[PDB]
């Protein structure tokens, strides 16, 4: 029917059909400013051809191995892609192009199901949706990411198993609001009480899972190049439910949170909207609290990139924010506490110091004593166990230059603000963790496997992430093809499903590896980043396939490298310089300690010292905890990809698209299915599609579809006969296709020519008569003429008048 | 291969022809298949359009030497059978039932194949006489058969 | 060749073209009798019809130039049917552009002239050329 519910979904199937295509004509090739381009073939000089682009209806040169398989119009804007004829890199482009261009943001391809960023609200979201998609399985309705998640819950009570749902893509993609609006369904229709009151709900769980968001987004968020409340941190979030199929209590996990930002901030960009909400006055009676002056414009901190932000105000955030605190429970000695921590670190941008002395003095120690004040230390200790550190050993008094100073009192910050974020996520944890465990339902958001001009140390954390991630899809692709084959009796023995990912990822994470590596040359004081790489290239370059060095630069606008790995996505280049530092963050192991002993509550706890950490040692660690987790789980892949560079609702760009459709795991999972015999019909609605491929064979369906194989001298290593379904080899139904193209226009022209032959033959018997009859006619007409001008009749019949 | 009699019968036909355009041993190109339809072969267009056929009225003439082999080349290509034909309709058979939209049949016929123009396909749904039930479609099966009986039966 | 209206017929014929009357056909009757409705056959044309028989051609070798003449001729049915089988819908005349280029450019090919001379009187009436008087014509029984 036409329930106008379905505007930004569904797609009219009459009004749609409502071309002619040739197969043996149209084609794609490859575009410099698109991608790829529509055309027409044209001739072939034998591996290149010449062809006509249909936009603008000219000519160019291609060698006919660039050239790919164009689908008939019959799968325009298709739900699910997997089911395209001829499933390519572009033939994806155009269905993804094409679909989101009508409005549409919600296309699959099997497992996956990617969303487009839509740049403006739609209507499918309401609560009416909703109902629409209630229980209803993924075929029997439009593409959507409701469908996604009602899905997994309804899997998750059947199946009686945690259901994990993974959303991966680039940044500003989209994955943050969506990881919402499955959060924000989960709760409805999974809800505390809507039948049997009015002094009932007394705060409620969802509220929090609610209200929590906001704390987050505001120290872990941020104003990026790419700015949208940029979750500069990634995220797992389990949901867990009662017995009865009913949402109980939830939890956070964070992964890799900018850490980095905190005291840097590049052009035109700030840092966690926080710092820019505390600067806000938009809660007067804690500027003392805190000791701030209203204007970000001063503090050090977040005076460098810029501050203000189009949609964000930063002056009614922090309202919420605090609202969010309380809705929360924090108690004001915490929701305070976190601020005094959090202000206190503006201060810090706000303290310098004062050729041959070589060990530098303060220039005042006002904001020293803010800083203090703020963490319960003192000012004096503070700024003295700065400048002059005693770190253990009879230990030894270091010393600090100008500069080296300048660096703690950053590393300061930096390790505070992460330390206070860790905690904050734990505290909510806290919150959200009702005492009550049936099963659950996770939810991962963290960037993806992206390349850039220039990768270093955090690239190569995120690409790991991903190759460990991405390696799991493909070994659920692995278990879930081969119970299709055996479930149909055409069971075949392929295995290596997580291939070389091993190998990229063993070759970063296992004994001899990279980080495995990198994590020992950070303990070696006299060791610099030559002293790094001759050790990491000693290892592994030379001796490894997938470690090796960079290769053609032909980007002029590029980075530089040291080596370079072969991850799934592309052989990413990669530059050393940093990581010692990058990895082991410093501070005053004398410092820390003050810290510990503040008298505040929270400071302390911040800095309480294992009594009785590298970046990457903790990451990794804290990474197989995912996997093992998401091992254990049932996964789902929501795929999103921004469009464009100018946040434009229906501008796409190809080059981007494409680029991360690469590394998006929608094309790394279509040729991992390649090897193995994709598209598939059912012998009967097969054997309805091709028996006119045979005509002669037939005399039901595996019965005539094993004859009009064979009849068509079907080479074996192509198919292979399943119980319910044919199998077939990619692409092979593209030949069978034109194949069957051809054959019905010629079955067609006989008939046609066999009536005209019949009209004829019939005409037969009357131009055999009609001869005969003007043979009279025409000599007739002769004797007529020719005795009408005689003479022994102009002499007869000239008599007759007497007679 | 062609029997002296095949061959014999072949004369005839030409030379009624030779005759309906002009009695001077040759035939206008442009007939070449009309004079192949009526010994029992059923050309194409093509077919015919690659032994020297012509597409207009008075473009080339044929004398009979030299329209034989434009014959016997006819004679080795595809006359399509029953369930090849079958097959092709049944393709359009929504249902399974055997039947078809008036329209279809029609369309099909002047819209596929190059062509069938609606005058000869009146002049054959006419003559074969397949007329559609109560309803607006009907049995191709049994019209098939009937467009290939040939215009005298048995 | 004519039975016997024109046997009673042909008698009183050369009998009235033969000047001498002596049952013996010459030359002389071709030569007073031609200038009774216009212009005598000149000494040419008059050994040209003297001479198409050989012997004595005297209404005995006469009987034979013009059975010979006219024995390929057929019917005022023959022919009346003959036009017909262009006329399935029997309205009794053939559309005229169809019938000249019927005559015009199948079978025997008239040519500009066996044209001119036929159409010359052909009974037209309207677009439709009258096959059934025209035959009349060309027989004899029509206005000729
Ligand atoms: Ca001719
Ligand atoms: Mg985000
Ligand atoms: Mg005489």
């Amino acid at each position: 029917f036409s329930d106008p519910d379905f505007q930004y979904l569904a797609v009219d199937r009459k009004k749609l059909m409502k071309a002619a295509f040739d197969g043996k004509k149209n084609c794609w090739v490859p575009d410099e400013k698109e991608g790829f381009a529509s055309a027409e073939i044209q001739s072939s000089k034998g591996d290149e051809i010449t062809v006509k682009i249909v936009a603008d209806s000219s000519t160019r040169t291609v060698k006919k191995d660039d050239i790919q398989s164009m689908n008939p119009p019959k799968f325009e804007k298709l739900e699910d892609m997997a089911n395209m004829t001829y499933l390519n890199e572009a033939s994806v482009l155009y269905n993804l192009r094409s679909r989101y261009t009508s409005g549409l943001i919600y296309t699959y391809s099997g497992l996956f199901c990617i969303a487009v960023n839509p740049y403006r609200r739609l209507p499918i979201y309401t609560d009416s949706v909703i109902a629409k998609y209630r229980g209803k399985r993924k075929t029997e309705i439009p593409p959507h990411l409701f469908s996604v998640a009602d899905n997994a819950y309804q899997n998750m009570v059947t199946d009686r198993e945690n259901q994990s749902c993974l959303i991966t893509g680039e940044s500003g993609a989209g994955k943050t609001e969506n990881t919402k609006k499955v959060i924000m369904y989960l709760a409805k229709v999974a809800c505390a009480v809507k039948k049997k009151e009015e002094a009932s709900d007394k705060g409620s769980l969802e509220d929090q899972i609610i209200q929590a968001n906001p704390v987050l987004e505001a120290y872990g968020n941020a104003k990026t190049t790419r700015n949208n409340n940029s979750s500069r941190f990634g995220k797992f979030i389990r949901i867990h439910f009662g017995p009865t199929g009913k949402i109980a209590g939830a939890d956070i996990e964070t992964y890799l949170l900018e850490k980095s930002r905190v005291t840097y901030q590049q052009s035109a960009e700030r840092n966690y909207h926080i710092f820019y909400q505390i600067c806000s006055n938009a809660i007067p009676e804690l500027n003392d609290v805190m000791l701030v002056t209203p204007d970000s414009g001063l503090y050090s901190f977040i005076n460098q990139g810029c501050l203000t932000v189009d949609n964000i105000d930063d002056v009614e955030e922090f309202k919420l924010c605090d609202e969010a605190f309380d809705i929360l429970g924090f108690t004001k000695e915490e929701k305070q506490s976190m601020f005094k921590c959090t202000a206190s670190i503006l201060h810090m941008g706000e303290m310098k110091f004062k050729p041959r002395e070589e060990q530098a003095e303060s220039d005042g120690t006002a904001e020293a004593e803010k800083v203090a004040f703020l963490c319960g230390i003192n000012a004096g200790d503070l700024l003295k166990a700065l400048l002059k550190p005693k770190v253990k050993v009879e230990m030894v008094t270091k010393g600090q230059n100008m500069n080296q100073v300048v660096n703690s009192v950053g590393a300061l910050a930096k390790s505070l603000y992460d330390r206070m974020f860790n905690w904050l996520v734990r505290r909510v944890n806290k919150t959200l963790d009702t005492k009550a465990r049936n099963y659950y339902i996770g939810v991962l958001d963290i960037a993806g496997f992206e390349i850039f001009d220039f990768n270093s140390f955090e690239q190569l954390c995120i690409n790991y992430t991903n190759e460990r991630l991405q390696q799991f899809f493909n070994h659920h692709m692995f278990i879930l093809e081969q119970e299709e084959y055996k479930k149909e009796g055409i069971a075949w023995e392929f295995i290596d499903f997580g291939m070389d990912l091993q190998m990229c990822i063993d070759l970063i994470e296992k004994p001899m590896g990279i980080l495995s590596i990198l994590e020992e040359e950070c303990m070696f004081p006299k060791a610099d980043d030559k002293s790094f790489q001759d050790k990491l290239y000693q290892n592994h370059m030379g001796k490894n396939r997938m470690f090796t060095k960079p290769g053609k630069p032909t980007r002029p606008n590029q980075g530089p490298a040291h080596f370079e790995l072969h991850h799934y996505a592309g052989n990413v280049p990669y530059s050393i310089t940093g990581w010692l530092e990058k990895n082991k963050d410093p501070i005053n192991e004398n410092v820390v300690a003050l810290l510990g002993a503040s008298k505040e509550p929270l400071v302390a706890e911040l800095f309480k010292a294992p009594e009785e950490q590298t970046i990457s040692a903790v990451h990794r660690e804290s990474l197989n905890k995912l996997m093992k987790n998401l091992y254990s789980t049932h996964p789902h892949f929501v795929r999103c990809i921004i469009p464009n560079e100018l946040k434009q609702p229906g501008l796409v760009d190809a080059e981007l698209v494409l680029h991360q459709l690469q590394c998006n795991g929608v094309l790394e999972g279509i040729r991992i299915c390649r090897k193995g015999f994709p598209s598939r019909l059912i012998y009967s609605e097969f054997k309805q599609r091709y028996s006119i491929l045979a005509p002669n064979a037939i005399p039901d369906g595996k019965t005539v579809s094993e004859k009009i194989l064979a009849g068509l001298q079907m080479d074996p290593a192509e198919y292979r006969l399943g119980t319910t379904k044919v199998f077939f080899k990619a692409g092979v139904l593209g030949n069978l296709e034109e194949m069957r193209d051809e054959r019905l226009s010629k079955i067609i022209s006989m008939f046609q020519a066999h009536i005209r032959g019949y009209l004829i033959r019939k005409a037969y018997k009357k131009l055999q008569d009609q001869r005969i009859g003007l043979s009279v006619i025409q000599r007739n007409i002769r004797k007529w003429l020719v005795l009408r001008n005689w003479q022994w009749w102009k002499l007869y019949s000239k008599v007759k008048p007497l007679l | 291969k062609l029997s002296q009699d095949e061959i014999d019968d072949l004369k005839d036909v030409f030379e009624l022809f030779d005759f309906w355009d002009g009695r001077d041993g040759a035939v206008d190109a442009f007939k070449l298949g009309d004079v192949c339809r009526c010994l029992g072969i059923n050309p194409r267009n093509e077919d015919v359009f690659a032994v020297g056929g012509t597409h207009k009225m008075g473009e080339k003439s044929l004398p009979f030497e030299e329209f034989l082999p434009a014959y016997e080349g006819l004679m080795d290509c595809e006359q399509g059978t029953f369930a090849d034909y079958m097959e092709a309709f049944k393709t359009f058979d929504r249902e399974g039932q055997g039947f078809i939209s008036g329209a279809e049949l029609r369309h099909v016929l002047t819209a596929l194949g190059e062509r069938l123009s609606d005058e000869d396909v009146d002049e054959i749904i006419k003559l074969t006489d397949l007329q559609e039930d109560l309803e607006g479609n009907v049995k191709y099966e049994d019209f098939v058969k009937k467009v290939m009986a040939g215009p005298y039966p048995d | 060749k004519l039975p016997q209206k024109q046997i009673q017929e042909m008698k009183e014929a050369f009998s009235m073209i033969d000047v001498d009357r002596d049952g013996f056909v010459s030359k002389e009757d071709i030569k007073a009798i031609s200038e009774q409705l216009g212009r005598a056959p000149d000494d040419k044309e008059l050994t040209a019809m003297l001479k198409e028989a050989p012997g004595p051609l005297n209404f005995t070798m006469f009987l034979s130039i013009f059975s010979d003449k006219l024995s390929g001729t057929d019917s005022e049915e023959t022919i009346r049917n003959a036009f017909a089988m262009f006329d399935e819908q029997e309205t009794k005349k053939l559309n005229i552009e169809y019938i000249k280029d019927l005559l015009e450019n199948m079978g025997d090919n008239f040519n500009k002239d066996e044209m001119r001379m036929t159409f010359k009187e052909a009974p037209v009436e309207g677009g439709k050329f009258d096959y059934v008087k025209f035959t009349a014509m060309i027989k004899g029984s029509g206005e000729e």
